[PDB]
């Protein structure tokens, strides 16, 4: 069947990713999706706008049938690197015939004084030693906004068989994460040299890389 | 100069009906009015002839998914208050709360007029509705009630 | 379908920490909201596995700062019917609501597996600063239910928080809990203890220590 809808469309605008703010070679993006058009009344305009000056440069994505009936309509915005890490805001503004007024949504960079990460690897627990795999695990503290990129390396190339953990908030304000690193013990026992790649902003260079070898 | 329904604060869409004993904005009109669904445009003052010359009479269309209509906004010790939350085209609206100074008064699991048969003092205050139109969470503007002896 | 305005129910699982101690009462929490004033009468029907059960423990209702009436029931748990698997399900009756409304929850499914523990001392580049990381790394575990903590001299400590669950690409969890110590206190030699309450652990308990050496 099909659901009634009757609030009709309703907005989500989304950050660029955090990797993508801090590296001058990478894109970072500005998202507006548009969920529960209706099939009657599909049509959704965009207007974006950068501390209340409209912008022109949008790309406008084709609509996506759901499985429930309805299309969700995205609008991507490129941004200026220096105008998010400087906390301009970003409003979308999305018109449709299904509602009495257009949506408008805002989102900037979260205000408040940027701290540096900290940023620590450690080696595997003594009695991980005994597994054929072990964890390397990097540890960054202290740090704010919570926007922040973390990748492995190891000789020039990237190692990819990690998960890190979502940013958590610390008791002085400032936020943690861990990465855990999974490698063959093989490879540690060879006395290979690890890094970890931290991004935020306010780190150097927006890069830092604290490396873990044996001992 | 009479209003069907009364509400002289309405919405975009709604049904309007004026009755007389016309200048729109101090000007002629097309007919000798019913509003079939407004707009921003039909707001303003309006008078009547055929008679004599009528008062002002004034129309505000408002543009939301709610608005909080009453008669008039001052009343006297121990009159009726009757508050209406009405929604975009009478879009079904449930758990609907009135606010008085910010603070959840009356709650009603669909919409409902909230109606005060005597009024006191303590009733003096910005109010708003507020209600689900499906899942999404909407609220009127606030208007101003004042009380006097 | 859609359902309209009425009473809304939500249905709150135990304390994982309160389905494996046997010293605590685990509790299964069935909260309804938006309640009118004009029929505010709430029943409520508690069935485990299919079989009713009362014994179910109901506050009074509560008049809420936005004119509505919000009403507890609260249904006590045995440790080994929860750890079975077994589903509670909570019934809420009420006259503005045209047909009861039944929530149900139950234990996350799935094969329970062992957490292993491991302990982390603090990096030596961080020996400089006037505090310091202690690391407990807990992974292996599912399902994700978990309590860590951290002890010393048989007290808790105070100062440290835990990263949520989060998923390994095995399809068990892992997280590691921080505790921040003064580096005083580390390099004196005082002994840390990780604990870590789960429900495959033997006496559902483990704890490793931590100090410097
Ligand atoms: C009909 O169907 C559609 C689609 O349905 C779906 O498909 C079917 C098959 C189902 O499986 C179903 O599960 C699928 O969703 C339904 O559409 C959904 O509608 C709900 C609301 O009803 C939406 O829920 C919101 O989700 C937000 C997070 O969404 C992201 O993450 C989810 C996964 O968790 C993804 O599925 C989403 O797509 C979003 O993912 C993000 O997308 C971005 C754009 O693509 C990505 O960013 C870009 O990435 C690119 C590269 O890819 C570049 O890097 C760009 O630079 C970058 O911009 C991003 O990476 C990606 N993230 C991922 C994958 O993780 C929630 O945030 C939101 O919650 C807020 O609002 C709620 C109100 O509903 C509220 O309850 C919450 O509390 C929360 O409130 C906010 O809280 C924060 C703090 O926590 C505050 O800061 C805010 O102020 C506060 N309030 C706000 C914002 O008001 C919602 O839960 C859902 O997103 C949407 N799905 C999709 C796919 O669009 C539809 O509802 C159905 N309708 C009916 C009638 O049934
Ligand atoms: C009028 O007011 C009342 C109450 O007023 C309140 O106080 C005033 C002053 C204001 O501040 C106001 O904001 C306050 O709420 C309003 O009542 C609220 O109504 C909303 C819904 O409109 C409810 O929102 C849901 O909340 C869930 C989370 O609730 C907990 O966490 C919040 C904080 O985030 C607390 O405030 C709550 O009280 C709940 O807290 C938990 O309570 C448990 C029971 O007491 C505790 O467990 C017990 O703990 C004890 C120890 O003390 C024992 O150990 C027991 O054993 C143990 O059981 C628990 O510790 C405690 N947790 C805390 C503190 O963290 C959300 O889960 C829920 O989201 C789901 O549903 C949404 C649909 O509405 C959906 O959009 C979401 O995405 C999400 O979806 C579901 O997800 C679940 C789980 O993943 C799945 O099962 C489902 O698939 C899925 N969909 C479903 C089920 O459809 C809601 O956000 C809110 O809880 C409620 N508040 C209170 C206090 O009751 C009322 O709305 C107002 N009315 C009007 C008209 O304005
Ligand atoms: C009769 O006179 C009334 C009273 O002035 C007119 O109402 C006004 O109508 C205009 C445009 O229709 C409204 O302007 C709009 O709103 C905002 C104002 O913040 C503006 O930014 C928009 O761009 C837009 O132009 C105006 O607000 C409204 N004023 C009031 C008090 O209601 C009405 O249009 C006149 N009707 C006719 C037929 O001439
Ligand atoms: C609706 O939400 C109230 C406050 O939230 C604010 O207003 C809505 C429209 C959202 O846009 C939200 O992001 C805003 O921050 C709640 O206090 C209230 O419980 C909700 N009202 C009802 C009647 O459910
Ligand atoms: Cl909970």
């Amino acid at each position: 069947p099909a659901p009634e809808l009757l609030g009709g469309p309703s907005v989500f605008l989304f950050p660029p990713k955090p990797k993508d703010t801090l590296m001058i070679s990478r894109t970072p993006e500005v998202t507006c999706v548009v969920v529960d058009v209706s099939h009657e009344d599909p049509e959704v305009k965009f207007n974006w706008y950068v501390d209340g000056v409209e912008v022109h440069n949008a790309k406008t994505k084709p609509r996506e049938e759901q499985y429930n009936s309805t299309y969700r309509v995205v609008s991507v915005l490129t941004v200026l690197h220096q105008d998010w890490l400087n906390g301009k805001e970003y409003k979308c503004k999305v018109s449709n015939k299904a509602l009495p007024a257009p949506i408008e949504k805002t989102i900037s960079k979260a205000k408040g004084q940027p701290r540096e990460p900290q940023v620590y690897t450690l080696p595997p627990s003594r009695d991980e030693l005994t597994k054929n795999q072990v964890s390397l695990t990097c540890l960054v503290k202290g740090f704010y906004p919570s926007d922040i990129a973390v990748e492995w390396e190891s000789n020039g190339q990237p190692e990819n068989n990690y998960k890190t953990t979502p940013p958590v908030l610390d008791s002085d304000g400032s936020f943690f994460l861990y990465s855990k690193l999974t490698v063959d013990k093989s490879r540690w026992q060879q006395g290979n040299v690890f890094s970890c790649s931290v991004m935020h902003e306010a780190l150097h260079n927006h890069y830092t890389q604290k490396s873990l070898s044996l001992s | 100069v009479f209003l069907e329904p009364q509400w002289y604060r309405v919405l975009e869409k709604d049904s309007v009906t004026l009755k007389c004993q016309w200048f729109h904005n101090e000007s002629l009109i097309s007919s000798q009015y019913f509003i079939d669904a407004a707009t921003v445009d039909d707001s303003g003052e309006y008078r009547c002839q055929t008679s004599t010359l009528s008062d002002p009479v004034q129309l505000e269309v408002h543009i939301g998914w709610l608005l909080l209509q009453a008669p008039r906004w001052v009343f006297k010790e121990e009159d009726p208050i009757h508050l209406r939350c009405h929604s975009w085209k009478n879009t079904a609206l449930h758990k609907v709360t009135y606010l008085q100074n910010g603070k959840g008064r009356k709650y009603f699991h669909h919409n409902s007029d909230f109606y005060i048969p005597k009024a006191t003092l303590k009733d003096s205050g910005s109010y708003f509705c507020r209600g689900l139109v499906g899942s999404k969470n909407v609220s009127s503007e606030t208007v101003q009630i004042t009380i006097t002896q």
